[PDB]
């Protein structure tokens, strides 16, 4: 499943692939998916130092 | 007045109250003293279990129909009581009656007790009892003769039940007496009728009513109608004896 | 079963075209659908058609005694009934908040507004007293049943004609129709409803609505009012929120209307009895058309009786004799006895003991 | 033992015996509020004719375009983030319904339920067959309202761990409008026993959990001065609800302090619920004035 | 507590209802009154492929994913 | 229904002779009984055990003696069920309760020396009063027989039956001629209608005045109807489980102290209502 | 041999152990059912004694059982069924039932067109899982090998025989329909 | 499977109940057994238990013709008797069960009502004779039919007395009289198979797998009553006088055993 | 028999347009979700109604755009001079109850509760007069006292024509004599009629003065039981701070 802003295809896949901001708007949340997740991996973790978005 | 039944008199007084033979007296007797009783099982072939009881002049014919479909976590116990109209002095109307309904439920509040519903999830059971005779003690015959049904019909009860019934005499001494009879029940004052389980003792059902007001005489007709139940017992037990003995040996 | 569904392009085109104030069928707003009578030839027994919808009537009476108190005069039964027949919808015993108001109607339009006489109606106080019964039917269901069942009944009631007696002395008689003469009744007024359909919160009304326009409505007001001019029920009801000019101008309209309905039912009756009358041939078989492809007639028919009698006795003739195996009845003991092929034993006993 | 048996009194109308006049604004349905040239209808109101007519009897409360009425008896309304207190009445294939004294029933997905375990074990269709074994009917739960769907009906979750199928203790059922809100609606009064105040009008009462889902059963006989004091708690609550009084931990900390002097089986009077308000709010009168 | 012996009613109600030559003649059955299959297989032996199995004992057994 | 955790605090509390509301294993919450309420009728009361609500009303009518005996009249009992009590008993639904309860009340009042039959006959085979005893469930809190049987000998005692002393011969006026006075009536002699008693059975323990709560903890239960001399008129056990034989000899006691205690009451609070008469004002309903 | 009644003293809990159709108390074995006394010695002592009717007339159904059914109308997402024998006994009434799309397969799959899998009036193999709800009762699957239609029938009314695992052909007409075609 | 497996029977000439094809099942009686009824009888037909009683009251005569006493019977097809009787209202298969006794008591004569009058006018006796089904196996409208007419043959009425100033009804109850009886109808029923076959005294699983049925009672001097064909299948002139060729063996079977039964009192 | 003298004076001693007397409560049972009670005269009522709840049965039988009203009505037993006891099953107590019901969908602003059910029970203890009027007032005082919301306050009142002249709310005696009665249920606000009646005869030219001396009536009721709801809620505001 593809959770990007612009293209939304499959929610319900097994495998979620989202940017950033959805895993905190799914994580504000409840949406009964945080039961079933066994890994969550991130992809680029030097933007911690990012001025706008860390 | 009824559509779908066949209309004759629209009054019809029965010739009792124009019956110019004044009323009898019934007698006297010992009061330790029990109707002779016989009880066969497995009666009817198209039932699931059915039983017929008759002893003096009482006669029931109960019978048993398996579970259907529709507390769940238990099942229901549908219950219909019905007494036949060529029973008693006068005629009783098809359609139904106060009395019907008291005696059903005073049968509901008291086979319930034995059996276990916690086995038969959202189904339920119903019992029918047709009383041909009214010629005695009417509820010790419908809980003895729905008992004896349900155990012949394999359905998982504690135990069995076993009527009696008592009556108060009019007499200045009045004195309780055991199975009595239309020309001792018609002419007494009161009435008991007890529901005994035989092996477990505890009573299943109780119901009495009448003119006697002093906590002592209850107590004897109490526990003379557990006695009753405790020597009804045998013939119930060798009835059913006999009644597996030729299912069994019926294959 | 249930009624076919109503869509939403027919509410769109009932509501543009009443809006323009025209419809379907072509009558403009003010208008009734013409009716048309037929009389069977047993008195008291009528057919009417509203349009496309038709009622049977049926009077009839009968001798009882007069309950107790109002020991002068008699009873009159009424029950409306809706037929399975009507529409799809009528089912016996699922349409039970119809049967009330209209039966309702009815009775308090005959009975309240003492147009029977039934004072004139016994035959000794105390004792046998005659108890009429009216009785219609709703056989076809295309709009305003209670103008058509109102007809009906009128006409129904004024086309009886009662048995008759003779009362002297104490002593009682009762004739027939070759013994004396069947009686008229007695008729004080015609008492006639008549229904309004208001549409998009009564700014409009339209006459003698029907069954798709009765769809398309918020609510019905009814107004029965007999002859002269003297209202006698109305009954306000459905959805509606009324105005007080409107009650007026439609007393107006079902004065107009009356009048007009009483001219037509009063034509009918009277031609029906000059044709009564004349010596010509009267009932529900002389009323079917003949210019239409439905109907046939066909005088009677000897279709050939000659040869019923052969057939039967060769038939009794050819055919086995009964046999002669006679069976024979035991007895066991007086009272019960047994045929068949029996049972070995006497009688059981001592079988399990 | 004598089973006194009093007479009916009328009742004083007029509340006189404190003597208050309010500077509201009342209205009862039918009447024409404020008609200016544009303002916003709340829940209470509707509109007719250039007009802004009320429709239900109450106090207008406005902040700053807003004309509504306030009813002093309605059903609860949910709202997200509301704690709510209700019960199981149907179990179905893929969710329960729950009775929180609503307009409609309130769905409790089985997507949303801490099941026994507490962690991540596994979640498939095996434990469909037992979701109807352990949440039966006519059970306690304790959950949080999750959303509001498109006909008034409520969905509710229980992710947390305060939250699940509740134990021994007694309920007390309340209108959903005495409730006061705050942060804080789960309580540990210094009593003996606890307490939470449902937003919908249940009102559930228990023994501290001594130490430190349902998991436990823990039904083993509960100490005698635990009752005494669950009771105690049970009779002012009803004291308190009854007349007027918001409720939330202070009153209801203060009447029990105040119920001390006399037995617990003895305050039913209509008198001794009058001496035990009264006081209650003359310490409240003392306190916060 | 002596238990009895029946009556008529009772021994009647209680019934149990269960070639010798050739009677009531008129009503036996006979007085009264090309198949070219090609079958196939008669049964099908399963012998063969069952989905289910496959998809079940392949994915398994394969245990690759790519 | 109330959760298996409910169902065993409550029979715990039981046994330690706690409840929820805070009574003891025999208290008996007050009552609110009062008469004279409804105008057409001949006799009133208002019964009121808690969230319960009774009304009931009775009115003597003209009437003819049954066929057994010409010296007597009779009595109906037909104990409605409104809807309004409660939602499910819209239109059908309410019948098999009043049938239960009138049932219950006839064998209750089915003897000779319920309170007379005498009183009620004017003329032999000819004439007789009859007793409409009207109950009517206005809502229900538990305990419904004790609350019923109150407000049946309560409005009983307030009875009017207007003397008529109309002559029977033939020569005089037949036809029943009353007496004219608007306010000229006699009392019935009440003081010994029984009244029922009802004994829950919990764990192995029996209270008094359970509630609905306390009731569905329960599984059987006993009525005994006790008059205020102390004498049992009926006895029907009802309930869903069995009972043992020494618990019916020591829930017996209990029955017979509420009873006496629960008679005398009740002729204490009925003088002390009718010491006063016209004074006090009805108030009720308003 | 004897029978039994459904109440007397048969053991100790020590003498033995209760087993089917059973009840103990005051640490006696009491008979619950009228049947025949078995007592299955089968091996380590002890003997699970019990007592069997071995005539049943009826037996409610449980979780887990193997059923004989008779289906009575089909759906495009479920099809109701007749429960006809509960195992290899006749049963003397009928009880109702509902396949849900998803129990045809033994994978829970996507597809599986229900159409053409239930035609009515065969008569099939099914186990329960359930207890149900009060829409559907019992909740039958049939995700097995050896569950499925066993004994179908023509169109025209003739006894038919099994083909293959997917597809089912006339023997008369030699015509094509499909089923789902269990074990023998 | 259910047509050929019985078919299989009927090539065989020997039905599952082991019967030819042309033969009646086991047939016994008992009268005079319920003690507080007038009279009373007990039909056993091998399975299809029917019971009846009369009782006998007073009734206002009709108002047309003030000579009659009413007659009225009732068939009760209870649910113990069967598993397919559901409790309520009676259904359709006793109504028609009733009815056609009814009609059977009409058009047969056995009764005149005239017989039954004290006192022209005023009062008249009314017997209620209600049938009551024990067990429900087929043909139930011979059984109800036999229970009926061995009922009708036991009652027995007391002779009452009218006095003259006191003009009420004084019951002798030592001298009872008897009843009069016309004529003896007796029903006998077939089932048609699918287009040929016809049995005698069908069972409840035939009438499953049945086609049509066929009722005919006859006299004691070889007149037809009624000819109850509730419709199916389609029948000959020849059939039905195959049928009443069985039907006079019949009747002069059961005939005999009334002729019998009440010698032996 | 006199029922107007040549004073004016009716039978019970009040004039042509004069009301009797009224005496209503607000808030008599705990249990329900709402109660009144109202004597108009000397006929006494009840109503009690539930709130919006779970459709009963849930046999498919819903309106996906409005509520459900189901009103019922009963009657005491000793509500009038003889006793006449009557079933469950009569065709009075439906129609008058069917006309409650369609009074009640057409004041009741309903489109705010979708997929639920209003239950109104009624009960009248003692009929002497307008009985249809009296259970109207009492079901709006109960609604109001549940809180539902509403277009207006719904009101009745009947009235007759004798001698020439209109009366205003009739009594049983007035009743029981065959004459032009009449009822309204009307909405003081906009006055409109949400539901009329009328039996026996009476000529086109009264009507107008018939209908308007009951519409007069009806809105001197609205103005005496505003006043028993604006008391109520000042009780209640002044309970409340």
């Amino acid at each position: 499943g593809l959770l990007t802003g612009d293209v939304q295809l499959h929610p319900e896949a097994s495998c979620l692939i989202m940017t950033t901001e959805i895993l905190r708007s799914m994580l504000y949340s409840g949406s009964d998916v945080i039961r079933d997740l066994e890994w969550v991996i991130f992809d680029e973790v030097h933007y911690i130092n990012d001025v706008e978005r860390g | 007045g009824d559509h779908r039944r066949i209309r004759g008199p629209e009054e019809s007084q029965p010739p009792q109250l124009y019956a110019a033979d004044e009323e009898e007296a019934p007698g006297t007797r010992d009061p330790t003293r029990l109707r002779p009783v016989y009880a066969r099982a497995g009666l009817l072939s198209q039932a699931k279990g059915s039983a017929y009881l008759e002893a003096g002049g009482t006669k029931v014919l109960c019978a048993v129909s398996g579970p259907r479909q529709a507390a769940a976590l238990r099942g229901r116990l549908l219950c219909d009581f019905r007494r036949a109209p060529f029973a008693g002095r006068r005629r009783r109307a098809p359609p139904g009656g106060c009395e019907e309904r008291e005696l059903a439920l005073a049968l509901q509040e008291a086979l319930e007790p034995a059996v276990r519903l916690g086995r038969y999830p959202r189904a339920q059971l119903e019992v029918s009892a047709l009383l041909l005779e009214d010629g005695g003690s009417a509820l010790a015959a419908a809980l003895t003769a729905a008992a004896l049904a349900l155990a012949d019909a394999g359905v998982e009860m504690y135990d069995l039940v076993v009527g009696c019934g008592l009556s108060l005499a009019p007499g200045p001494a009045p004195t309780w007496l055991l199975d009595p009879t239309r020309l001792e029940e018609e002419r007494a004052a009161a009435g008991l009728t007890v529901a005994l389980m035989p092996v477990l003792n505890q009573v299943a059902g109780l119901l009495g009513s009448g003119e006697g007001g002093l906590t002592e005489s209850w107590a004897e007709a109490v526990r003379l109608g557990l006695e009753g139940c405790q020597r009804l017992y045998p013939v119930l037990q060798q009835s059913l004896v006999r009644a597996a003995r030729r299912r069994g040996a019926a294959a | 079963m249930k009624e076919t569904p109503l869509s939403n392009c027919e509410r769109r085109f009932l509501l543009r075209a009443i809006e323009e104030k025209k419809r379907l069928d072509g009558r403009q707003t003010y208008d009734y659908r013409n009716i048309r009578i037929s009389f069977g030839t047993d008195y008291g027994c009528c057919i009417v058609e509203l349009g496309k919808t038709r009622v049977l009537g049926q009077v009839s009476c009968e001798l009882v005694s007069p309950k107790l108190n109002r020991a002068t005069e008699g009873i009159l039964f009424f029950n409306l009934e809706l037929s399975q027949m009507a529409a799809p919808a009528f089912e016996p015993g699922r349409q039970s908040d119809l049967l009330v108001k209209l039966n309702r109607l009815m009775e308090r339009c005959l009975r309240n507004s003492k147009c029977i006489d039934t004072e004139s109606l016994c035959v000794v106080a105390g004792e046998k007293v005659w108890q009429i019964r009216v009785d219609l039917h709703l056989l076809n269901h295309d709009g305003n049943i209670i103008d058509a069942a109102s007809i009906a009944a009128i006409v129904a009631l004024c086309h009886f004609r009662r048995p008759d007696v003779s009362v002297q002395g104490d002593e009682v008689t009762l004739y027939t129709p070759e013994e004396r003469d069947p009686v008229p009744l007695s008729i004080h007024h015609m008492p006639i409803c008549v229904s309004f359909a208001f549409f998009q919160q009564g700014t409009y009304l339209l006459v003698d609505p029907n069954e798709r326009e009765e769809r398309v409505m918020d609510g019905l007001l009814v107004i029965a009012m007999n002859k002269h001019r003297e209202i006698c029920t109305i009954q306000s009801s459905g959805g509606i929120m009324l105005l007080k000019d409107q009650v007026l101008r439609c007393s107006k309209i079902a004065g107009v209307k009356v009048a007009e309905i009483t001219e037509l039912i009063l034509k009918a009756l009277e031609n029906d009895q000059k044709v009564r009358k004349e010596g010509g041939k009267f009932g529900f078989a002389e009323s079917i058309a003949n210019q239409r492809i439905t109907a046939f007639k066909m005088e009677k028919a000897p279709i050939d009786t000659s040869d019923v009698e052969e057939k039967a006795e060769e038939i009794i003739a050819e055919a086995e004799p009964p046999s002669e195996v006679v069976s024979t009845p035991v007895l066991w003991t007086p009272g019960t006895a047994q045929i068949g092929e029996g049972v070995e034993n006497s009688w059981g006993d001592l079988e399990d003991s | 033992m004598a089973m006194e048996m009093r007479l009916p009194v009328a009742r004083k109308p007029l509340s006189e015996r404190l003597g208050r006049d309010t500077k509201k604004h009342l209205v009862v349905p039918g009447d024409t509020i404020t008609t200016d040239t544009g303002f916003m209808r709340g829940h209470g109101t509707y509109m007719g004719e250039e007009k802004l007519i009320a429709s239900v009897a109450g106090s207008v409360e406005r902040v700053n375009k807003l004309i509504c009425v306030k009813a002093l008896k309605t059903r609860y309304i949910g709202e997200v983030g509301d704690i709510v207190v209700g019960r199981i009445t149907e179990v179905q294939q893929k969710r329960w319904k729950v009775e929180t004294n609503s307009r409609l029933d309130s769905v409790l997905l089985l997507s949303s339920m801490n099941l026994p375990g507490g962690e991540l074990r596994r979640r498939s269709a095996e434990d469909e067959l037992a979701m109807r074994g352990f949440l039966q009917e006519g059970d306690l739960i304790s959950a949080e309202v999750q959303a509001v769907f498109s006909d008034g009906a409520v969905s509710l979750h229980t992710r947390s761990l305060k939250y699940g199928k509740l134990g021994q203790g007694v309920l007390v059922q309340v209108s959903p409008s005495l409730v006061k809100r705050q942060k804080t609606h789960f309580h540990d009064l210094p009593c003996g026993a606890s307490v939470i105040l449902g937003n919908n009008g249940f009102i559930w009462i228990y023994p501290t959990p001594e130490h430190k889902g349902g998991f436990i059963a823990n039904l083993e006989p509960v100490s005698l001065a635990d009752r005494e004091v669950i009771s105690r708690l049970r009779n002012c609550i009803i004291s308190l609800v009854t007349q007027r009084m918001m409720l939330y931990d202070t009153s209801i900390l203060y009447c029990y302090e105040a119920s001390l002097p006399h037995q617990i089986k003895d305050i039913l009077k209509p008198e001794i619920m009058e001496e035990i308000v009264m006081e209650t709010r003359q310490r409240l009168l003392e306190q916060e004035g | 507590a002596l238990a009895a012996r029946p009556s008529a009613f009772a021994s009647t109600l209680c019934l149990r209802y269960p070639r010798t030559l050739d009677l009531y003649k008129t009503f036996l059955y006979s007085r009264q009154v090309e198949i070219s299959p090609l079958v196939a297989i008669t049964p099908f032996d399963f012998k063969s492929a069952s989905p289910d199995d496959i998809v079940k004992a392949n994915q398994k057994k394969a245990f690759t994913r790519e | 229904t109330l959760s298996e955790a409910e169902k065993v605090y409550i029979v715990h509390g039981v046994q330690e002779d706690l409840r929820v509301d805070g009574r003891g294993c025999e208290d008996y919450r007050c009552v609110e009984v009062e008469t004279d309420v409804v105008s057409n009728t001949s006799g009133s009361a208002r019964v009121k055990l808690g969230h319960t609500d009774i009304l009931v009303g009775v009115k003597a009518e003209m009437g003819t003696p049954k066929l057994e005996k010409p010296n007597e009249g009779y009595l109906e009992f037909f104990v409605d069920c409104s809807a309004s009590a409660t939602p499910e008993f819209e239109g059908r639904g309410g019948d098999d309760l009043g049938t239960e309860i009138a049932n219950t009340l006839y064998r209750i009042f089915n003897n000779k020396s319920s309170v007379d039959l005498k009183t009620l006959c004017i003329s032999p085979r000819e004439h007789c009063w009859v007793l409409y005893v009207d109950v009517l469930l206005l809502e229900c809190g538990g305990n419904l027989f004790d609350a019923i049987s109150i407000a049946v000998k309560a409005a009983l005692f307030n009875t009017r039956i207007p003397r008529v002393r109309v002559l029977e011969d033939e020569e005089g006026s037949k036809d029943i001629e009353l007496s004219d006075d608007p306010y000229d009536c006699i009392r019935l002699s009440v003081e010994n209608v029984p009244c029922i008693v009802t004994l829950c059975k919990i764990g192995y323990r029996h209270v008094v005045d359970a509630t609905l709560q306390e009731e569905a903890c329960s599984l059987a239960s006993l009525l005994v109807s006790v008059t205020s001399k102390g004498v049992v008129t009926c006895m029907r056990k009802v309930g869903k489980g069995s009972l043992d034989p020494e618990s019916i000899f020591e829930m017996m006691e209990t029955g017979k102290r509420v009873g006496k205690v629960l008679h005398a009451s009740l002729q204490s609070v009925v003088h002390k209502e009718e010491s006063l008469g016209p004074k006090r004002q009805k108030v009720g309903f308003l | 041999v004897r029978y039994c009644i459904p109440g007397e003293r048969l053991c100790n809990l020590e003498e033995g152990s209760p087993g089917s159709g059973t009840y103990t108390r005051h640490g006696y074995i009491f008979s619950s059912l009228a049947g025949c006394l078995m007592k299955s010695s089968e091996n380590g002592a002890l003997p699970v004694v019990s007592v069997v009717r071995e005539t049943e007339s009826q037996l409610l159904p449980d979780v887990g059982a193997i059923v004989t059914c008779k289906v009575s109308s089909i759906n495009s997402r479920f099809a109701k069924v007749h429960i006809l024998y509960v195992g290899s006994m006749p049963l003397k009434n009928s009880f109702r039932g509902t396949i849900r799309k998803e129990d045809v397969r033994a994978t829970e799959k996507d597809k599986v067109e229900i159409y053409k899998s239930f035609r009515p009036g065969d008569i099939v193999l099914a186990k329960v899982i359930s207890l149900g709800d009060a829409q559907s009762n019992y909740l039958l699957t049939t995700a097995e090998n050896e569950l499925g239609v066993v004994v179908a029938h023509s169109e025209s009314g003739i006894q038919m025989v099994p083909i293959s695992w997917c597809e089912m052909q006339c023997p008369k007409t030699h015509t094509k329909e499909f089923r789902k075609v269990a074990r023998v | 499977e259910p047509l050929e497996y019985y078919r299989r029977f009927l090539k065989e000439n020997c039905r599952p109940d082991g019967r030819e094809l042309g033969e009646f099942r086991t047939t016994t009686v008992n009268i005079g057994s319920i003690s507080t009824a007038d009279g009373s009888a007990l039909v056993k037909l091998g399975n299809t238990t029917v019971i009846c009683g009369v009782k006998a009251e007073f009734a206002a005569p009709s108002t047309d013709a003030p000579d009659k006493g009413y007659v009225v019977p009732n068939v009760d097809l209870p649910p113990l008797c069967s598993s397919r009787f559901r409790s309520g209202p009676p259904g359709e298969e006793a109504q028609v069960a009733s009815q056609f006794i009814a009609d059977v008591i009409e058009n047969s004569q056995i009764i005149q009502k005239e017989d039954l009058c004290i006192s022209p006018g005023k009062l008249v006796w009314v017997l209620y004779c209600d049938l009551i089904c024990l067990d429900y196996d087929g043909n139930i409208l011979d059984a109800c039919t036999f229970a009926l007419l061995a009922a009708l043959k036991n009652v027995q009425l007391p002779e009452v007395t009218i006095n003259e100033e006191t003009a009420l009804a004084e019951v002798n109850l030592k001298k009872k009289s008897y009843l009069n009886i016309r004529t003896h109808p007796v029903a006998t029923s077939f089932a048609v198979f699918d287009d040929t076959l016809l049995i005698v005294d069908p069972t409840g699983e035939e009438e499953h797998l049945a086609t049509g049925t066929l009722t005919i009672v006859m006299d004691e001097e070889g007149k037809l009553c009624c000819l109850h064909k509730p419709g199916g299948s389609g029948l000959t002139g020849a059939k039905l006088q195959d049928c009443m060729s069985r039907a006079v063996t019949r009747h002069k079977e059961v005939k005999k055993l009334m002729d019998e039964v009440i010698k032996s009192m | 028999l006199e029922l107007l003298s040549d004073q004016g004076y009716r039978v019970d001693g009040r004039r042509a347009g004069e009301l009797r007397k009224i005496q209503a409560r607000m808030g008599v049972f705990a249990q329900a979700d709402g109660s009144a009670y109202i004597e108009q005269g000397n006929t006494k009522a009840l109503a009690v109604v539930y709130g919006p709840h779970e459709i009963r049965g849930s046999r498919a039988r819903a309106l996906p755009d409005r509520a459900l009203v189901n009103c019922q009505y009963s009657s005491a037993t000793f509500s009038t001079g003889e006793r006449k006891r009557r079933p469950h099953g009569d065709r009075k107590s439906c129609e008058m109850g069917l006309q409650l019901r369609q009074t009640f969908e057409a004041a009741i602003l309903t489109q705010l509760h979708p997929r639920s059910q209003i239950d109104i029970y009624v009960q009248v203890l003692q009929a002497d007069g307008g009985t249809y009027a009296a259970c109207v007032n009492a079901a709006t005082l109960a609604v109001l006292d549940a809180g539902i919301p509403m277009r207006d306050f719904v009101c009745a009142c009947s009235a007759g024509f004798v001698d020439g002249t209109a009366l205003a709310d009739l009594s049983h005696v007035e009743e029981a004599a065959g004459g032009p009665q009449l009822a309204l249920a009307l909405l003081p606000a906009s006055g409109q009629i949400a539901l009329l009646e009328m039996d026996a005869r009476l000529h086109e030219d009264h009507l107008e003065r018939v209908l308007e001396a009951a519409a007069q009536a009806a809105r001197d009721v609205h103005t005496l039981l505003d006043r028993v709801v604006r008391q109520h809620v000042r009780e209640a505001s002044i309970l409340l701070g």
